[PDB]
């Protein structure tokens, strides 16, 4: 029931002290709940009567919910906790499954009441001091201070967690076959011995922990595989997710909206090619939690797809050290690109996809590198290693483009492979003015009040132009006025603006942009031979771009 | 070792907690690495295994010792440096010679072997924790604390300082001349002598240092040549401006004098004596671009003129002590690298450019982590402080490769840049 481990030293945060919380009232047939389980506590040793001696105190509660056939002893830590020292943290991250390996045999032991064979930094007893109340007279009050590790206590996790870790380590040693998670009230053994063997070793084990006080049980109440775990559904050679349900609804709350993008995410980790850009494009008003949102044309497409692809369950197999990590992506195009990780043609290792999120303006390779990064971080993660890659994007583009990129860049092994859609660059901007070209002086202003503005041009050979806008702000004027000169001009074309703005996003070299004006303008420069962008500073600049504004 | 020392106390700022940092995860090779070193350095005393009672947490990483046979650990003690070697900056400040950077030569020793035997005043280690992580985070991280100053962490030299003075008194008395700085983890010792003399005068210290406890790698290579060039040379009275110069030319096009037009109106913002109308009014028109045109009445005034005051440094250009010493790096395309480092915009207290070779061996990530190095110790050797970078880097990725080619002992700070616009071309 207890044990012989050693005690973590715990402390109370610097300053403070012990909790001097009451709470005297008494339900009769509760306080003789509590006291015949303290009396059952006391005599195995986890609690002792306490001497009237600064005890400082907590609340107790009896309690019984459903099915009733015991009660519960309940003590409220709340307020010692908020004066306990902090400890090294739980579980920063839980292992994902993909990365696990494989095995014959996975069992479960049931280390629930285990904290209380656990034993409790002597000093630090002092401050877990309860009291039960003697029903009326205002008595003594039958007292008590713990021994072992309090069920709501801060440091019962981790000071659990790490004396249990202590007493598998030798067994540990002398069984490396065997994996040894635990997950709070659980501890899995898995092994790859066959079922009746499995079970000695289990049993060792068992015993083993019974040496150390901690006890556990043979068979109580849930079954076996698949195992229900964070959110997981585990055999013992595939994984995959829990059963996830895609409601059908007449009215989506964004509340409604949110639980329904989060499942799909979630079932992203293998379920291929899921997509999500729609639905939560709807969700990008932030405020309410019961507003509700017309799932507009393409959500519902969207949602739909999703149906068809959770329809078919699907599972994923483990990982396995002797074989390669391969891992390929493939545009889905709105900004969407999915992959799988796998070391075998059939079942997945693990899927996911990456979205460019971010922003108004991206370019296709460089979404193509973001997504290669995403992965590779995964991978160091779960495999500790990157995967061997297979893209839809030929050297001739990437190292171009790594060349131009003003940014360093270090994608890895790549090996191409040959599958729409593709990635390219459907134009590149010239380095050196055209001779010969027509050259457009480009401008156009806006009112930022009026919202109304000008776009034109004025070229060498004496053509002009301005065209009046309303509802726009000198960024799309700006803009427009690149467009108008590519409308205007002809194949070949040289181009002076004013803006940076302008400017950049078009070199950028953007694949799209839902902004429809600069999608115009993309495909102009697509159908365009030679284009020449410059630059020249606005104001003072060229007296060029000065007849245009005090035009506008 | 029988206590070398018996501990210096050692507080944090008041109104500051001890680190608690998350800890990278990493290459299986690199927890390996990390592995079989910490075990050693458990049996060796350097450091103990802590309970859940310990909260805080300084990164690790496995890095290269120097292409050595093996891996070496660098803890990533930026967090505590700051919660501590800030009042220890003070508390214990190791002062910086203004002539270093005068030397003919200035070479770097790895001194921070030293350090290991010096025990840390107890009620400090606690903060030292370090993790060194589990794949897939299958089984929770082994869990370390230091029990001597640890290297990384900038209150190690300082209280090692004391001694070292004492191993380094009598050589500078028989090298009154030659400046010894020490950094962190580093010796930067700089002599006038020619080369050969120097260098010798270097293995001179490498063994008075030796026979005196302390023991500097630092065996480079021997007589054999396999092309692996010498230990840390840097030769800081060579440290000079770069070339920030117009082109010359004989014929000018509407487009080239629109580019000078725009790289002067951009150095305006250094330079507020640049002027550029006459030259502009040249552009005044809407004339063709592949056209050649002529210059103006004092244009080639104005652009020789400028291109005057754009050969001699800046004014008013001091440096604050008080403020943080800043670093950007564009690259330039072509395996070079400008850089420049300042406190306030514009004002650069110096600025440089690194490069590296062709192709088939290098890429961006290795050039830039090797430019980074260079401008940090740069820096180090002129300010006696490394500077936070600038870097035009997608984090993760650089996140995920730094360590692939670092071999310095320290970490400048750094953060990324997701746009240089037209700086590159000024530069
Ligand atoms: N059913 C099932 C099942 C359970 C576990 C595994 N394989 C496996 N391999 C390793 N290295 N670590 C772990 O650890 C775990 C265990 Cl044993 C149980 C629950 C979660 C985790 Cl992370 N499991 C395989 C199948």
């Amino acid at each position: 029931p207890i044990s012989p481990i050693e005690t973590v030293p715990v402390k109370l945060k610097p300053g403070m002290d012990g909790p001097k919380v009451k709470q005297w009232p008494l339900t009769e047939e509760k306080i003789k709940a509590l006291v015949e389980i303290c009396t059952e506590m006391e005599k195995e040793g986890k609690i002792s009567k306490i001497g009237p001696e600064n005890p400082y105190n907590t609340p107790v509660f009896a309690i019984k919910k459903k099915d009733s056939t015991k009660w519960r002893k309940l003590v409220d830590f709340r307020e010692l906790n908020k004066r306990t020292q902090d400890f090294w943290e739980v579980q920063l991250g839980i292992p994902h499954p993909a990365g696990l390996k494989k095995k014959k045999s996975v069992t479960v032991l049931d280390v629930g009441d285990a904290y209380f064979s656990v034993p409790l930094d002597e000093d630090f007893r002092k401050y877990t001091a309860f009291t039960i109340p003697s029903i009326n007279n205002e008595t003594p009050g039958i007292r008590y201070q713990y021994n072992v590790l309090p069920q709501g206590w801060k440091g019962s996790p981790a000071i659990f967690q790490s004396s249990m870790t202590k007493i598998l380590e030798p067994f540990k040693k002398q069984n490396p076959d065997i994996v040894i998670y635990q997950y709070m009230d659980d501890l899995y053994v898995g092994s790859d011995l066959e079922i009746g063997q499995h079970r000695t070793k289990i049993e060792e084990l068992r015993q083993h922990l019974l040496r150390w006080g901690l006890t556990t049980p043979d068979k109580k109440h849930q079954k076996e595989p698949p195992f229900l775990w964070m959110g997981y559904e585990l055999h013992p050679d595939k994984w995959t997710v829990q059963p996830i349900v895609l409601p059908e609804k007449d009215s989506w709350t964004v509340n409604d909206i949110q639980k329904l993008v989060g499942k799909l995410n979630w079932a992203s980790q293998i379920y291929p090619g899921i997509k999500v850009r729609q639905l939560s494009k709807l969700l990008r008003g932030t405020k309410a939690l019961t507003e509700v949102i017309p799932l507009t044309e393409e959500a519902e497409l969207e949602l739909a797809e999703n149906r068809e692809i959770l329809k078919e369950p699907v599972h994923g197999v483990y990982y396995d050290p002797s074989k390669d990590l391969i891992a390929e992506i493939q545009k889905q195009g709105q900004g969407q690109w999915t992959y799988q990780i796998y070391q075998e043609p059939f079942k997945n290792l693990k899927t996911g996809k990456y979205a460019r999120m971010r922003g108004a303006h991206t370019n296709d390779v460089k979404q193509l590198t973001e997504a290669v990064q995403k992965i590779t971080t995964e991978s160091i993660v779960i495999w500790g290693k990157t995967p061997k890659f297979k893209l839809p994007i030929q050297k001739e583009t990437w190292e171009t483009w790594w060349t131009e990129y003003w940014q360093a860049t270090w994608i890895p092994e790549w090996e191409f492979v040959n599958t729409p859609p593709l990635v390219k660059l459907w134009y590149q901007l010239e380095k050196e003015p055209i001779v010969g070209a027509e050259t457009f002086y480009v401008d156009g202003a806006a009112n930022r009040e009026t919202k109304l503005g000008k776009a034109g041009y004025v070229t060498n050979k004496g053509r002009q132009k301005v065209v009046p806008l309303t509802n726009t702000t000198n960024q799309k004027t700006e803009l427009q006025a690149i467009y108008l000169a590519l409308q205007d001009s002809g194949l070949e074309v040289n181009i002076v603006t004013d803006s940076q703005y302008a400017l950049g996003i078009i070199q950028a070299q953007p694949d799209k942009s839902e902004s429809e004006l600069v999608n115009q303008i993309i495909e102009q420069l697509i159908k365009k031979e030679k284009v020449y962008l410059a630059w020249v500073p606005a104001h003072k600049g060229i007296g060029g771009n000065e007849q245009v504004d005090k035009l506008v | 070792p029988i206590s070398p020392i018996e501990t210096v106390p050692v507080k944090l700022k008041p109104g500051m907690d001890g680190p608690k940092v998350k800890q990278w995860p990493l290459t299986e090779e690199k927890i390996k690495a990390l592995v079989e070193i910490c075990t050693e350095m458990e049996k060796e005393g350097k450091i103990s295994k802590i309970g859940p009672e310990n909260p805080y947490n300084t990164p690790v990483f496995a890095i290269k010792k120097k292409d050595s046979t093996k891996w070496r650990k660098l803890v990533d003690f930026r967090e505590l440096n700051k919660r501590t070697q800030d009042f220890w900056e003070v508390q214990l400040g190791i002062p910086h010679p203004a002539g270093l950077k005068k030397k003919k030569s200035v070479t770097v020793l790895d001194v921070g072997d030293a350090y290991f035997s010096v025990p840390l005043d107890e009620d400090f280690r606690k903060y030292t924790a370090f993790t060194i992580p589990s794949i897939n985070n299958e089984t929770p991280g082994i869990r370390y604390q230091y029990n001597v100053l640890p290297q990384g962490w900038k209150g190690s030299p300082a209280i090692f300082q004391s001694s070292m003075t004492k191993i380094l008194e009598p050589f500078k008395k028989q090298n009154p001349d030659i400046v010894i700085y020490q950094y962190m983890d580093d010796l930067y010792v700089g002599s006038d002598l020619e080369i050969g003399q120097h260098r010798t005068k270097i293995e001179e210290l490498r063994q008075h240092l030796l026979r005196w406890g302390l023991t500097t790698p630092d065996k480079k290579h021997q007589k054999e040549p396999p092309f692996l060039w010498m230990g840390y040379e840097l030769h800081p009275d060579k440290w000079t401006v770069q070339p920030i110069v117009l082109p010359e030319k004989d014929s000018w096009t509407v487009n080239d004098i629109q580019k000078l037009v725009g790289k002067l109106n951009w150095a305006s913002q250094i330079y507020p004596g640049i002027k550029v109308r006459q030259l502009s009014k040249l552009l005044r028109g809407t004339k063709a671009l592949t056209e050649v045109i002529p210059l103006t009445e004092e244009a080639e005034l104005e652009l020789a003129e400028n291109r005057e005051i754009l050969k001699e440094p800046v004014h008013g250009v001091y440096y604050d002590p008080s403020k943080d010493l800043i670093a950007e790096i564009q690259k330039q395309g072509q395996g070079q690298w400008t850089y420049q480092i300042y406190q306030e915009p514009f004002k650069n207290l110096k600025t440089g450019k690194y490069a590296r070779m062709r192709g088939a061996h290098t890429n961006d990530v290795k050039q830039l982590t090797e430019a980074v190095q260079k401008i940090t110790t740069e820096s180090i050797v002129i300010w006696g402080k490394t500077p936070k970078f600038k870097l035009p880097i997608q984090k993760e990725t650089w996140e995920t490769w730094w360590t692939e080619y670092w071999q310095a002992t320290w970490i400048p700070e750094w953060e990324f840049v997701n746009t240089p616009p037209l700086v590159k071309l000024w530069y």
